[PDB]
């Protein structure tokens, strides 16, 4: 439970230093293929756990055909992954795919949480 | 640790028995009794093994019952409330040479020989290591290495300072089937005796290992088969995505 | 039965998950295959993909440990020798 | 493509020497299965019982 | 409906055997839990089998077990089965609970299934332990000295508490019977206590080698999974055949075919295998109380798993830097294992310091770094701005 | 296992849990036999059978 | 929703003990099987802490069972606590099997909850005399000695079954130490059951002291029976405490402080009372193989009773007929406990007899014939034409 909104403030910051965009980034990329997920036809978005409520709230809101989306994927993901095989070269996600889809509403969530838990414990001074 | 307080590693000698398939050599177990009988029993018990497991294996039945009543043991009270004596049965433990801990002691300079029944099991090594302390007996405690009074040196033993002299000395056993009496024979056999001392169940033991295997095998291959047969349909199973029009 | 604690599974028909359309699946009974699918033959180029991808994983960590064992484990030889009696009084104390 | 338009299992089903060779191969892979198991199910069994026969170092027939 | 589903007894036997909707990407990990049942099952036949003939008072003890070895018909496959048995239970359970790292199972919503667990591996050490100290041999009169003894390192009332425990001035007779009747009782406990445990699994069903929702694609156990375990069952049997028939002291310590003796403990006190990484870790500590301490540390650290996982993804799977250092905490695990073997000499003590650093290190600090680096990697690592 | 030697017995049905148990019976005479042989042999000289016949008393 | 109901294990514990719809009309009956549940943690925490110093060899053990009482501290208070228990448990129990017949609990939809309690039955009975060959007093030898035999009673092999059974030619020593390990088995094989039990008893909850349906007028457990409960609980202490400290013996044969002796059967052999109108019913049947199975069959012949009570109404409650008659059952019952006393001498032999013909007749002849009446009765006895 290491924080969206969180990840979100720190990976922004090194996105926009040219300094330190120009260190990370190569890595990561580097990363984010070592993982092997693009060649299940997972989205990064799709991997997310979701046994929890703001994940209710970024589903709930998903756009319908995004969902069917996501559905075919993890389905396609366990299928493959249980025939203990990598998919046809040409069905992975490409580069250009593994976009964000879910972070807004995640986002979108966490934020309108974080304010009710303030706005329940809101103090006063007179 | 200095490799004088472990004790020199017994080296792989080949024994009859070493393998998956192989009973022991009864014929050489034979030869460790008389081995036992002549010269061992003369400070060691061997009280876990009963004279009637004998029989079948080393000897016959009356080979052991002869044995047998060779000692007498306890037996119930006459009608006065007095003691006295029998001879043993087949239903009896093979006696130690000691009637208790204190005189095992007293005819050793203060040393408790072990009872020896378990000892191939409870010494690492336990068949070479039995086979090395017994023809590893050098003539001399090496340069430099003080040898307290009544105590024997040996490579195998941890420091050396082995509380058992030497006992095997060519000859000094007259193996009455007629094989070469020596010392590195005399050995390899009561080696062989008590192993099975500490492991009688042994050929019935691999034995019945045997057909575990081969049948447990079988199942597990067997099983694997099955597994992919029932799974077949799930493992070729093949998905297809149609995107659907946008109305709901 | 009294209310149950909502979780993230139900049993069929209402399994938990979301919506499904557009997915059509295929299959084909077990019956109606080569007994031994697919064996050897190309089957096997994978127990060697299955192993490639991996490996490095587990020898570098296997590796670093492997060595590091032998090391200490010669150098105890060494220092409990004739050769090492010096260093040892040294380090030991 | 339309949801009729049926995939390939060329690679997968056998050709058509017979229809009954995936059936009798299997009965006889689950049926010798069968008949190990149970043969072993009835050792394990045996072994236990036989636990309780007369221990080696009683029968005292005297 | 059918019957199975109606009956009150065959309907759980349904819901969690025949039914239950399994993940349909699950692998031969997974057969853990099931040979764990499996082992506890073999553990609890065999050992009333041998009961039957064993005595408990410290005289006749070793050498009824010897009875059992020497009279008992099949009674040394009675033994050996025991044996080779608690150490392949102990095996499989490390597997399964590795396999629960690995793949992050400890994770929400899954935490009391993982919790209990790990009271039942606590449940398993105190009583296999228990079953050892009933054979007293060597090691089972010194062992059963220094697990009495760790109470000691109890503030004030810790040597009473041992006095207590040990119903005498040492680890003697009234010792010897409690711990037979104690072995008895705690077999039921996991028994007991599996159950709970398989409860937790219940409601939330297993997870999977992608950390997904399985949601999308069950299968029903029966008859995919029965037949899957069925696989793992026999290879488990096959390897347990080998070493009950050819190998059966291939794991045990030759020290315990001597019998115990309360003057002279022996000078090679290489504990269990299965034990020997928490031996390592409790010498590493200079200091009675605190090595004690952080023996029992070394077990309830795992309880902090999923705090300090900080990721955003159940699984070391398309995780790089979580895979390797995963291995790192196996592979430290296994070394801190060695150490246990070898004399409190040099640089063994030292190394052993380093593993147990490492060791506690990875839960509570490589994981909760290592998985927040991770995220931040997801994140720039596709991106715009 | 060929599809003709197996269908005469069984036609097109698996084996029925009695034939089963049944040829559980003979298999374990079968094999206790077998393997109970090639045991002894492999061991010829080194059974007490094979001892007690030239030894004499 | 509330934790207790959320909870994975709470939930259970709310469910059978806090939430759960009792009819608002059940009386001090129903505090039975509470009572139950209660005897059975008796038996096993006071067993397992007695069995701590137990030695289950054939010479130690009658001895160390006076070592229980002369040397272990509150040991005594282990043991009267076991055996003046063990008969509470059997009295308590047949209160409540007493109770069953009564208000025809036995019948639909109980019949399985029923009939699961007759395997309880059973298993209790089979408990509690193993742990009464533990003792190896006189009473214990012999005892262990015809409870064997009874299989001889089964053709052909019988002979062979009491020959393994015994470990060899006599309720020898491989006999004490089995009847001890399965003596520790089973109570956890009872408690097994209990489950299964409290199961069907779950699904349908308790009935009521008017046989008619509780739908309409339920209130939870907690707290109304829970303190309800709890009356009768310390009120079953008290007389426990009154036996324990007072009568420890009031409820024992003398002939089991005597050391058992395998060449010499007392002359007074009176087995246990919550056994004796078994005895009775064993001994009134002049063939071995007959008197067996009749004894057996005292006990199954619970099985038909929800086939022949004929009836319509559930209860004795509002049956006169019906009243009268259960109690000349509980009555005979009773009597038959009497004739297992006195020796097979006359009239007592005959009286034995006769009595055990009215047993079997009242489930198989006497119930459905009234029942039957009973239902005419209640129609002739009011409408017109
Ligand atoms: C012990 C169970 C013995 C018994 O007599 O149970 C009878 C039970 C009756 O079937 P049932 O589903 O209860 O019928 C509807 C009535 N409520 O039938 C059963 O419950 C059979 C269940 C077999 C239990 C196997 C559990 C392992
Ligand atoms: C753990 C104990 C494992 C030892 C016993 C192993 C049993 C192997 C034999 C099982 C044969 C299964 C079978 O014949 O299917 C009938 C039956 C259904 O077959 P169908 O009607 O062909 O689907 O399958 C079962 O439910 C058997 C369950 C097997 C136990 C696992
Ligand atoms: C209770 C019945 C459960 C069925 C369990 C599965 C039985 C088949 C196992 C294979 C055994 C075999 O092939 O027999 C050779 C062999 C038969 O010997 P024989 O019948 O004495 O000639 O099996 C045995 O000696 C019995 C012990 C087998 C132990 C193998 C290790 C597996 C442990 C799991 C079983 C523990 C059960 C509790
Ligand atoms: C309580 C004490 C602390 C925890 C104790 C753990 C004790 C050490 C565990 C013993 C070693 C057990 C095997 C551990 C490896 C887990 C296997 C695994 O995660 O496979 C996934 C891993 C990759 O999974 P995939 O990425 O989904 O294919 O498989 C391997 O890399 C090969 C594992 C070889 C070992
Ligand atoms: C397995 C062997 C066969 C069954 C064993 C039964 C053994 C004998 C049972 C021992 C005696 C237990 C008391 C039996 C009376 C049941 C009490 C009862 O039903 O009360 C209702 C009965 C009338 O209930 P009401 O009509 O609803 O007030 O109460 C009485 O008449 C007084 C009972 C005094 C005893
Ligand atoms: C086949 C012949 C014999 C064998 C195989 C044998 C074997 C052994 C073994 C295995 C030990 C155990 C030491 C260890 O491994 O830690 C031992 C010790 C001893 N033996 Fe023997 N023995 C034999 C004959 C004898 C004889 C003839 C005597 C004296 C007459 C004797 C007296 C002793 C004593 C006093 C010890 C105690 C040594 C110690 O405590 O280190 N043994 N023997
Ligand atoms: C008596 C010992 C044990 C038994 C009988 C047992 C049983 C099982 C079974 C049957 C499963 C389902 C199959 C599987 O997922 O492997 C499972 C999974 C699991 N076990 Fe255990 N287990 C035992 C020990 C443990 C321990 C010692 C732990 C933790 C310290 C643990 C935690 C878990 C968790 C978190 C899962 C879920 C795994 C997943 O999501 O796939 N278990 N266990
Ligand atoms: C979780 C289940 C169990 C575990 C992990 C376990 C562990 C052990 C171990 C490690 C030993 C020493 C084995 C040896 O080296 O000889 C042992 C011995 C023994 N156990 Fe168990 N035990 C378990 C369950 C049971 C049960 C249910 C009984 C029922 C009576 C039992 C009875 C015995 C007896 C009589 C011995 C002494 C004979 C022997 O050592 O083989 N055990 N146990
Ligand atoms: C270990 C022994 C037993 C335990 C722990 C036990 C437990 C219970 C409990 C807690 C209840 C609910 C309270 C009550 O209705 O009394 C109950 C009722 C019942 N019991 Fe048992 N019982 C035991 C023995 C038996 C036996 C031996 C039988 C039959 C042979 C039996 C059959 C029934 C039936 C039919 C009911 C429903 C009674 C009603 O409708 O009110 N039980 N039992
Ligand atoms: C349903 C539960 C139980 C019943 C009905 C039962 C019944 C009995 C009876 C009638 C006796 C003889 C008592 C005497 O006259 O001295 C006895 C003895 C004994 N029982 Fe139990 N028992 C049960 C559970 C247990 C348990 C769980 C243990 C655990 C070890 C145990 C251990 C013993 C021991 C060591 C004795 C001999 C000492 C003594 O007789 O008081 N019992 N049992
Ligand atoms: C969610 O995913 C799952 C899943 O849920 C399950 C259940 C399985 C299958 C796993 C299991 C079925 C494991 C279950 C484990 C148990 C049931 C263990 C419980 C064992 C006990 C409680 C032991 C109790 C034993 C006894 C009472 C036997 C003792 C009786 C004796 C000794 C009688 C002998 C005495 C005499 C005198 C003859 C999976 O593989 C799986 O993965 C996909
Ligand atoms: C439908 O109507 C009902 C109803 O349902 C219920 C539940 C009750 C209440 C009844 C109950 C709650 C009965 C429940 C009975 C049980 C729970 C019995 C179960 C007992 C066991 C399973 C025993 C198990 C015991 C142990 C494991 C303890 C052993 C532990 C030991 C010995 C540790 C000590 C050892 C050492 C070394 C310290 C009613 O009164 C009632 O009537 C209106
Ligand atoms: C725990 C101890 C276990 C001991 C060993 C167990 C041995 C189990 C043997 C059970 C054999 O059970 C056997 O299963 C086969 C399926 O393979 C059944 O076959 C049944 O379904 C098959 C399809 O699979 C049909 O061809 C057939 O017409 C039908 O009868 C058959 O009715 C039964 O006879
Ligand atoms: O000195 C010890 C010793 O310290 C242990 C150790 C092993 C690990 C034990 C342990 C206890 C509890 C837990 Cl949760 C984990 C491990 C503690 C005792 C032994 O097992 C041992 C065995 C034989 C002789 C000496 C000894
Ligand atoms: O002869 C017997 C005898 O017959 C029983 C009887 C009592 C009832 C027993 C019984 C067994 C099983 C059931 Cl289901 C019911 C009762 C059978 C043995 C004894 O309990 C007994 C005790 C002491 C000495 C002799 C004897």
């Amino acid at each position: 439970p290491q924080s969206f909104t969180s990840i979100a403030r720190i990976g922004d910051y090194i996105l926009k230093s040219p300094v330190l965009s120009k260190l990370c980034v190569p890595v990561a990329n580097q990363f984010i293929n070592l993982a092997g997920y693009k060649k299940l036809g997972l989205k990064f978005d799709d991997l997310i756990a979701e046994e929890n409520p703001i994940m209710q709230t970024a589903l709930r809101r998903l756009p319908e055909d995004e969902s069917y989306a996501r559905a075919y994927r993890i389905i396609r993901a366990h299928q493959t992954e249980l025939t203990h095989h990598l998919l046809p070269r040409n069905e992975w996600i490409k580069a250009q795919e593994d976009v964000p889809y879910l972070l807004p509403y995640i986002l979108e969530a966490e934020a309108a949480a974080k304010e009710k838990d303030e706005l329940d414990n809101i103090e006063v001074s007179k | 640790m200095t490799a004088a307080e472990h004790g020199l590693h017994a080296p792989a000698y080949a024994w009859s028995h070493n393998g998956p398939f192989e009973t022991f050599d009864h014929a050489s177990i034979r030869r460790g009794y008389q081995v036992y009988r002549e010269v061992c029993a003369a400070c060691h018990s061997l009280d876990r093994v009963a004279w009637r497991t004998l029989v079948g294996v080393s000897h016959t039945n009356e080979e052991v019952r002869n044995m047998a009543e060779e000692f007498e043991y306890d037996d119930e009270p006459d009608e006065q409330g007095n003691p006295k004596k029998r001879p043993g049965k087949l239903s009896d433990y093979i006696p130690g040479p000691y009637p208790n801990e204190q005189a095992a002691r007293a005819a050793n300079q203060g040393a408790l020989p072990p009872d020896l029944s378990l000892i191939v099991k409870a010494r690492h090594g336990g068949c070479d290591y039995i086979f090395s302390l017994l023809t590893g007996y050098p003539d001399e405690p090496p340069a430099g290495v003080a040898l307290p009074p009544g105590s024997n040196y040996n490579p195998y033993f941890p420091g050396g300072s082995i509380a058992m002299a030497r006992v095997l000395f060519d000859d000094m056993v007259e193996y009455e089937d007629g094989t070469p009496a020596t010392t590195s024979q005399m050995a390899k056999d009561v080696t062989t005796f008590l192993n099975w001392c500490a492991e009688p169940e042994h050929d019935e033991r691999k034995r019945l290992g045997l057909k575990t295997v081969i049948i447990l095998s079988s199942l597990y291959l067997l099983s694997i088969w099955v597994k992919k047969f029932k799974w077949a349909g799930i493992k070729t199973r093949k998905f297809v995505f149609n995107p659907p029009k946008p109305r709901k | 039965g009294p209310p149950s604690g909502k979780t993230y599974m139900g049993w069929w028909g209402h399994m938990g998950g979301p919506k499904q359309k557009g997915i059509t699946s295929y299959a084909v009974s077990p019956y109606a295959q080569k007994p031994l699918q697919g064996i050897f033959h190309n089957a096997v180029f994978n127990s060697f993909r299955r192993f490639k991808s991996q490996f490095l994983y587990v020898l570098i960590p296997a590796g670093i440990y492997w060595y590091w064992w032998k090391n200490g484990n010669e150098y105890n030889e060494f220092l409990y020798s004739k050769a090492g009696r010096e260093e040892l009084e040294r380090v030991n104390v | 493509k339309s949801t009729y338009r049926t995939p390939n299992f060329d690679d997968v089903l056998k050709e058509n020497n017979d229809a009954d060779k995936g059936r009798s191969y299997a009965y006889f892979m689950v049926g010798a299965m069968g008949l190990l198991s149970s043969a072993g199910a009835k050792s394990t069994v045996e072994t236990f019982i036989s636990s309780m026969t007369a221990t080696a170092d009683v029968l005292a027939m005297a | 409906m059918a019957f199975r589903k109606s009956n009150v007894y065959l309907s759980l036997v349904n819901s969690y055997i025949i039914d239950s909707p399994q993940p349909s990407s699950i692998n031969y990990w997974w057969n853990m839990g099931s040979l764990l049942g499996l082992c506890l099952v073999i553990q609890i036949v065999t050992g009333i089998f041998m009961a039957m003939h064993y005595s408990s008072n410290i005289e006749l003890a070793f050498s009824s077990v010897e009875h059992i070895m020497r009279d008992v018909h099949n009674g040394y496959i009675l033994r050996y089965l025991h044996a080779n048995g608690a150490s392949f239970f102990f095996m499989v359970m490390f597997m399964h609970m590795a396999k629960g790292l690995y793949y992050g199972s400890y994770r929400s919503p899954r935490v009391t299934l993982w919790n209990v667990g790990v009271i039942i591996f606590i449940l398993t050490i105190a009583t296999a332990f228990l079953g050892y100290c009933c054979v007293y041999g060597q090691m089972s009169h010194w062992g059963a000295t220094v697990i009495t003894n760790l109470f000691s390192a109890i503030p004030f009332v810790g040597n009473d508490i041992v006095s207590w425990l040990w119903g005498g001035f040492s680890v003697s007779n009234p010792t010897i019977q409690r711990f037979f009747a104690l072995h008895y009782l705690v077999p039921f406990i996991i028994a007991a206590m599996v159950i709970m445990h398989l409860m937790a699994l219940h409601i939330h069903g297993s997870s999977n080698p992608l950390g997904i929702t399985g949601n999308l694609d069950r299968i029903p156990m029966h008859s995919y999974f029965i037949f899957k375990d069925l696989v793992t069952v026999f290879l488990f049997m096959l390897i347990l055949a080998l070493f009950v028939f050819y190998s059966p002291n291939t794991l045990g310590h030759p020290d315990n075919y001597i019998p115990g003796n309360p003057l002279v403990t022996p000078a090679s006190i290489v504990p269990e295998w299965y034990l020997l990484p928490f031996y390592a870790i409790l010498r590493s500590i200079p200091d009675k109380l605190l090595g004690v301490i952080t023996m029992f540390a070394a077990i309830l650290v795992l309880l902090v798993l999923p705090f300090t996982d900080r990721s955003v993804v159940r699984g070391n799977t398309f995780k790089v830097l979580s895979k390797f250092f995963f291995f790192i905490f196996v592979f430290n695990f296994v070394l801190l294992g060695q150490i246990g073997a070898c004399h409190v000499e040099v640089p063994y003590v030292l190394m052993g310091q380093i593993a147990t650093f490492i060791y506690f290190a990875y839960f509570l600090i490589i994981v909760p770094v290592i998985s927040t680096i991770e995220n931040v990697l997801f994140y720039i690592g596709r991106v715009n701005k | 296992s060929f599809s003709s030697l197996y269908k005469t017995f069984f036609k097109r049905n698996a084996v029925f849990v009695g034939t089963i148990f049944a040829g559980a019976f003979v298999f374990q005479t079968v094999f206790d036999t077998a393997i109970t042989s090639w045991y002894e042999n492999h061991n010829k000289g080194k059974l007490w059978k094979d001892v007690k016949a030239r030894i004499a008393a």
